[PDB]
């Protein structure tokens, strides 16, 4: 579909609890796995887009690739990640922050958008996460949240205050549906 | 109707005189009356189907146990004497584990459940003072009523348990075998109940039998790994103690981190110059030898020390009969274990084989089964296919080997072999072997063939070594 | 009334008069809510006698310390331990401050012990609603009794 420009940032809890053999083979395994037929599909619906991704790990943010228009990065980054796992806890600041950084450069048409998986908690940052959300919703930054069995409040209230967008996943079927939803355009 | 029932003893038979004209036996043998043996009274389950019943009007009210502690057994255990209080003496009778994971526990707890005036029947000294050790929570008054009752003494309510003796028949102090007719039995010679067996399989021997066979026995309960010796003889302990209640405790069901995965084999060795003409001329005793000595076995037995101690595992090798033990150890300069060998000596040698990483191979004969607290390692070879029992290899692996750090819940972390000479009656004993270890859930494989046994120095290089050796057993 | 009350009879017995009954209003399904019942899972399970629980060091620290661990580390959400004392509550829990070095549970809970205050309350509370196990009516500790009743 042709009409605006996305640029969308793909955030990914690489934690501990990411391991667990809840969902197939492991959290991380599968999250990954469907999140590289997303990228694909997302791009087909999407030609003129942007994608960015970032990892929340061992107490740290990590740019797994940079804000780019060529999706076979995106899937290449992907498969290399699942090798090098998940352990320790978010930093969900951080990564809104280095987010926030690239997608406050972009021009007045085009959508700002954040795509968090989330199967944490809390989060391991010091800094006031309310200042932060605030400054999203004035730069215009959108934020969803796809959880794993967790409604933890501020996560909740830091989606809905962006735009609306806290979602629960209790399957592999159904994570792909979630995925799929996010494919679908912004209106223009 | 059964209320003026009479029922009484002939040598080793009951009599029932003005009978209900009970199932499942003759009727008018000999005279108007039923009679049967006394081991019969076992069958309650023909007159409980029946619906039929009987009274002990030949009873003593006197005094029993209680033993009201408790203690914790392993998942399975536990699971066995629920099923026992299920079960009850018409369905009930013998259980099977391994001598090294909680048998001593299931006695004093299966006579603390029963909870009768008990004979303990053990046997071994050492057994009965394994047992004590682990009944100080239910002894009375910790230390100031259990005794011993044995060939030098009788004191005391309580003891190893109950009251423990021994098996044996020497002459009139060897406890249990004298003693058959004295007391025993709550429904005829009546002052004890219930009957604890350790070691079970000991009494089914022709001797032997008649201890079991000449009561009614009320209460009995066998414990045992081995079970039976190769000539099985097992259909006859259903009638004389019990129906087995439990058989399985599979490694399949505790792995991650609990106990070992062992990779069973058994090897295929060839046969090297002049030693099958012997063993093919001699049929006489000296011809066990020939297979066991046979240098091609001697040199993958060699092959598997040397990778296992590469690799610094603890390597426990069984050698059968002194002769071989000897020949085996000395010429690899490990030391061995075996009668004439003494507790200090030993104790040095299985302290140094535990604790000291420079002693990673020991050498042992028979007197490690029925009680020698064989230490702990990851690797059993036996040299020979031997003549005692399928079931001891299974509990002399099961008590001797355990899973090697690091590796804790892998496929397999502990090994055993059994090395076999080709074309001899060695190999007849491996079509049950087999079956008999996969029946137990074990992985289990034949190796064939060794070509890295090629690339390295090893014993018996020629034949001129190989005929050194060929005289010296022919003499 | 008191919302739930249906078996009646308790009220009558307390009044020693014969209210007039009713029930008014329509109930959700069961499947909504669960209500289980603890105690162990093997034959070997043996301490919890309770003939004397207040003294019971064996069974505190077996399924009374060990299977509120196992629930609340497997069970990851916000969860309020409800004791009978202040007592068990301080020995079932280590915690920061423990009572003695031999205490059995190891994991980030918080405290709701006595001299409460008002604004202290809602700092926990505020915690356990905000983010991770731990907070007032999270993953922390209350005797049944005590102000945490009241709720938010």
């Amino acid at each position: 579909r042709l009409g605006m420009m996305r640029h969308l940032y793909v955030v990914v809890d690489g934690s501990r609890t990411m391991e667990d053999q809840d969902l197939k083979p492991n959290r991380l395994t599968c999250t990954l796995k469907l999140l590289e037929y997303f990228v694909e599909e997302y791009f087909d619906q999407n030609p003129i887009s942007q994608i960015g991704i970032i990892v929340t790990k061992s107490k740290r943010a990590e740019k797994l690739t940079e804000l780019s228009g060529n999706p076979r990065k995106h899937i290449t980054s992907l498969k290399k990640a699942v090798d090098m796992t998940c352990h320790g806890e978010p930093s969900l600041y951080n990564s809104l922050s280095i987010a926030m950084q690239t997608l406050k450069h972009m021009p007045g048409h085009t959508s700002r958008e954040v795509l968090i998986i989330f199967s944490s908690l809390t989060t391991c940052d010091p800094s006031n996460i309310y200042d932060l959300i605030k400054t999203l919703k004035a730069a215009k930054i959108r934020v969803s949240v796809i959880g794993l069995s967790a409604e933890v409040r501020v996560c909740t209230v830091l989606a809905r205050e962006t735009g609306g967008t806290y979602h629960v996943i209790l399957d592999e079927s159904h994570y792909k549906e979630l995925l799929t939803h996010h494919v679908s355009p912004p209106p223009a | 109707i059964p209320m003026d029932l009479f029922d009484f003893y002939e040598q080793m038979d009951k009599d029932e005189e003005e009978e209900e004209e009970t199932q499942t036996v003759s009727f008018e043998v000999k005279q108007e009356m039923i009679e049967e043996l006394q081991k019969r009274c076992i069958h309650l389950e023909y007159p409980l189907l029946a619906e039929y019943d009987f009274r002990n009007d030949s009873v003593n009210p006197d005094i029993n146990i209680d033993l009201k502690p408790t203690a914790v057994l392993r998942p399975y255990q536990e699971k066995s004497l629920r099923k026992m209080f299920g079960n009850g003496r018409a369905r009930s009778g013998v259980i099977v584990l391994p001598c090294g994971a909680g048998k001593s526990l299931v006695g004093v707890t299966a006579a603390c459940t029963v909870r009768k005036r008990c004979l303990v029947l053990g046997n071994s000294a050492v057994s009965v003072e394994q047992w004590k050790a682990q009944f100080k929570m239910w002894s009375t008054i910790d230390d100031s009523q259990i005794c011993r009752f044995t060939s030098d003494a009788k004191d005391k309510p309580i003891g190893c348990s109950v009251a423990i003796s021994t098996y044996s028949m020497l002459g009139h102090t060897t406890k249990r075998s004298w003693e058959a007719e004295r007391v025993m039995e709550w429904l005829k010679t009546q002052e004890w109940g219930l009957m604890i067996l350790d070691e079970v399989h000991t009494i089914p021997a022709k001797m032997f039998r008649r201890v079991l066979t000449i009561v009614q026995a009320h209460c009995k309960l066998g414990l045992t790994a081995t079970l039976v010796r190769e000539d099985d003889k097992i259909v006859d302990l259903n009638f004389l103690i019990g129906p087995k209640l439990y058989e399985a405790n599979w490694m399949e069901l505790q792995n991650n981190g609990y106990i070992a995965k062992v990779q069973c084999a058994e090897v295929w060795c060839p046969m090297s110059p002049e030693f099958y003409r012997e063993y093919v001329a001699i049929k006489t005793k000296k011809r066990i030898l020939l297979y066991t000595m046979n240098p091609n076995k001697f040199r993958a037995c060699q092959f598997l020390i040397k990778f296992h101690e590469r690799r610094n595992d603890k390597i426990i090798v069984f050698a059968d009969n002194v002769f071989a033990l000897k020949e085996y150890a000395i010429r690899l300069n490990k030391p061995y274990i075996y009668g004439p060998t003494s507790q200090g000596e030993r104790m040095q040698i299985l302290q140094n084989f535990k604790h000291n990483p420079k002693i990673n191979t020991i050498f042992i004969s028979k007197v490690g089964d029925t009680s020698f607290d064989l230490p702990e390692a990851n690797v059993l070879i036996q040299i020979s296919s031997h003549g005692g029992s399928r079931r001891q290899e299974a509990q002399r692996l099961g008590r001797v080997l355990r899973a090697k750090k690091g590796m804790v819940a892998e496929e397999y972390n502990a090994f055993f072999y059994s090395l076999v000479s080709q074309d001899t009656q060695e190999m007849a004993y491996s079509t049950k072997r087999q079956r008999f270890l996969v029946d137990q859930g074990y992985s289990f494989k034949v190796i064939t063939k060794l070509a890295g046994m090629e690339e390295e120095d090893l014993a018996f290089s020629t034949k001129e070594e190989q005929q050194q050796l060929l005289q010296k057993v022919l003499a | 009334t008191s919302g739930t009350l249906s078996p009646l009879d308790i009220y009558p017995k307390i009044l020693d008069f014969h209210p007039v009954t009713m029930a008014t209003f329509t109930m959700t399904l069961a499947r909504v809510c669960l209500c289980p019942m603890i105690i162990g899972r093997g034959n070997d399970q043996v301490a919890i006698s309770s003939k004397f629980e207040t003294r019971e060091d064996i069974a505190v620290i077996r399924n009374y310390g060990n299977l509120l661990l196992e629930m609340s580390a497997v069970v990851p959400d916000g969860i309020v331990a409800f004791f009978t004392s202040y007592q068990y509550m301080e020995s079932t829990v280590a915690s920061w401050y423990e009572q003695g070095i031999l205490e059995n549970i190891q994991r980030n809970k918080l405290l709701f012990i006595e001299t409460q205050d008002g604004a202290e309350t809602s700092v926990a509370l505020e915690k356990y609603q905000e983010a991770c196990e731990n907070g007032r009516g999270a993953i922390l500790l209350s005797v049944a009794r005590g102000k945490v009743s009241e709720g938010i």
